[PDB]
């Protein structure tokens, strides 16, 4: 449980990040 | 926890196989209760000599979920299993056959 | 944008790095099975734990053990040795260039016929082989068991020798044909034992005595007299002695080997799977193992140690624990103790030999992580199947790329064209 | 060597060494000189059998005990005639089917 959540969440923080880049684009 | 429990696991079925057979005498089984004394000395290495996050949270259970880390909604619900003798039922393990 | 397409390939080339070092962790991974693949095939062998070592009280008896011989004292009494025949040519010649045959006829042949061999021997002389180094060179070169020589008895007197190998089953027929002088010259039977070649030496079995028992071979090097002991002759000794006893050496150096690559492979395993904790933990640390939290390592530490409690060994022994080889609790390493192990090697042979050996096939310690090992290191093994997915998912993320690249371009002339 | 329509036979060595006689069990296809030789090897309780080729296609059966006159072997197969006949020793009286 905790690994593949923590490997999934490193994927959306990948994720997150790629959100946050739109948000640079946007800036 | 899990290299303890292999080693407790690979112990107890030498304990088993042992004492269903004459391969090991009652003084070697006396020797064996030192051992299970060792053993339950190990299983007190893996809950309290441990710690989680500066905490003996292999200690002490805590079944929370963690607090978000406000980059997603949702809420990340880790159950935190320690690894007691008690709760788990290791407690109970004790192989030393009748004096 | 360059800045913000830089902080776009942070996780992008965080990534790319992650799979360089993946790559590069597989191969490690790869050789660190190989080596350990190596070591527990080379353990497989179960004619180590039968192993012995023999001595003798003279010089003169030679002995050497195999593998599956059995403990104890033999006494030997050698009372023949074997021997070669040899034939000695009558007839003296000059020179060892001298003709010796007739030079009318161009092609000859010597057919030399023993009880052993099924196919008598030809060997072919054409012409100007007739001389007597001509007839040396030929059968030395057929290679066939026959050994010819030449002997200078004195100053301008040679002899032609030709000599079998040991025992009474290699008695020459020989005879020439095609030829008429080199077959006055050449021709014995041993059959009527009469022929135009004297014989030098005359033709014998090795005789023993083992224990009692009366054997008889060819040659002077005994190898099924007790079945797994090696014996060479070299006179006739009486009353020797032969000491058997059994030896551990071999299967304590294996088992050695073995504890050596698994705390190998474990110590590989375990700083691929290094960490650092950071305190402020803002992001993730840069001392990180590639191969950290991924079912790969996981999956094969679980699958070798499983096998460490076999249900398919029948011996006594069900926990490798009992052979002496006991697992640390701090890490998943293995330490032997001389004691208990030497014990169960000179006493509990057979039961250590069933555990970890066992029938080769689908028993034994050995047997099980031996499959594993290969299924796990087949390319159709999940730990390669997971490699496979993550070399789609870097060629996805490849074309990612290429697309997110192609936007750099037309972003960096949009920022070109407003600055 | 034996007889193939009993699938199970005992082969009982008695020796004043060992009070205990040892007992080494033969199940089905375990007839043949090899397997025997190994199941007396296995048994390791003493007693070494082993193989002689006397001469090409004919081969004994050789069992040694260890050094001493307490170790002198009283042997008998159970369940089998036809080994019965081919092992059989009783060195009390010095009379058997082996020499």
């Amino acid at each position: 449980a905790v690994q593949n959540r923590f490997n999934s969440a490193i994927t959306n923080l990948g994720n997150t990040v790629n959100n946050l880049t739109s948000a640079r684009s946007r800036i | 926890a899990l290299n303890e429990i292999n080693n407790n696991l690979q112990r107890v079925r030498e304990l088993a196989v042992q004492s269903a057979n004459s391969t090991n005498s009652q003084s070697d089984l006396d020797s064996i209760q030192a051992e299970i004394t060792q053993r339950l000395n190990e299983i007190d290495r893996v809950s309290g000599q441990t710690q989680f996050n500066g905490v003996k949270v292999l200690a002490q259970d805590n079944t929370l979920t963690i607090q978000v880390g406000a980059n997603d909604g949702e809420t990340i619900d880790i159950d935190l299993k320690q690894i007691n003798s008690q709760t788990l039922g290791l407690d109970t393990l004790n192989v030393q056959q009748k004096y | 944008l360059t800045k913000n397409e830089k902080g776009r390939l942070t996780p992008i080339t965080k990534q790319q790095s992650a799979n360089s070092a993946k790559l590069t962790a597989y191969g490690t991974l790869k050789s660190a099975l190989e080596k350990f693949q190596t070591a527990n095939t080379a353990l497989n062998k179960a004619d180590l734990f039968k192993s012995t070592v023999a001595s003798s009280t003279t010089e003169d008896l030679k002995v050497s053990t195999t593998a599956g011989a059995c403990a104890g004292t033999y006494k030997i009494n050698v009372t023949q040795l074997a021997a070669a025949q040899s034939l000695a040519t009558k007839t003296t010649f000059a020179t060892t260039k001298e003709q010796l045959g007739d030079t009318s006829v161009t092609s000859r042949t010597i057919k030399i016929e023993q009880p052993g061999r099924k196919e008598p021997l030809e060997i072919k002389l054409d012409k100007g082989d007739t001389s007597m180094e001509a007839i040396r060179d030929a059968i030395n070169d057929a290679d066939s068991g026959i050994c010819a020589s030449i002997v200078k008895v004195k100053e301008n007197e040679f002899q032609l020798v030709l000599t079998a190998n040991s025992g009474t089953d290699n008695t020459m027929k020989i005879t020439v044909e095609g030829d008429t002088k080199l077959n006055d010259l050449l021709a014995y039977d041993s059959t009527t034992n009469t022929g135009n070649m004297q014989e030098l030496v005359k033709a014998e079995n090795a005789k023993l005595n083992v224990n009692g028992i009366d054997i008889e071979r060819q040659s002077n090097t005994v190898t099924d007299a007790p079945q797994g002991i090696t014996l060479t002759l070299t006179k006739k000794v009486t009353d020797a002695t032969v000491t058997v006893t059994k030896d551990d050496t071999k299967a304590k150096e294996a088992i050695k080997s073995w504890v050596d690559a698994y705390n190998s492979l474990v110590d590989t395993f375990s700083s691929l799977t290094k960490y650092t904790a950071v305190e402020p933990g803002e992001e993730a640390s840069d001392k990180n193992g590639a191969l950290l939290g991924d079912s790969v390592v996981r999956t094969i530490q679980t699958g070798i140690r499983a096998q460490f409690a076999n249900s398919g060994s029948n011996s006594a022994f069900k926990t490798m624990a009992e052979i002496g080889i006991t697992q640390d609790g701090t890490s998943g390493k293995l330490k032997i103790d001389d004691d208990k192990l030497t014990k169960v090697l000179k006493d509990n042979t057979a039961a250590a030999r069933e555990l970890l050996v066992g029938d080769g096939k689908e028993t034994g310690i050995t047997t099980k992580i031996a499959t594993e090992v290969k299924s796990y290191l087949a390319d159709d093994g999940i730990i390669d199947n997971a490699q496979d997915n993550v070399n789609a998912t870097l060629k996805s993320l490849t074309k990612q790329y290429l697309s997110v690249s192609n936007s750099i371009d037309e972003t960096v002339a949009r920022y070109k064209a407003q600055f």
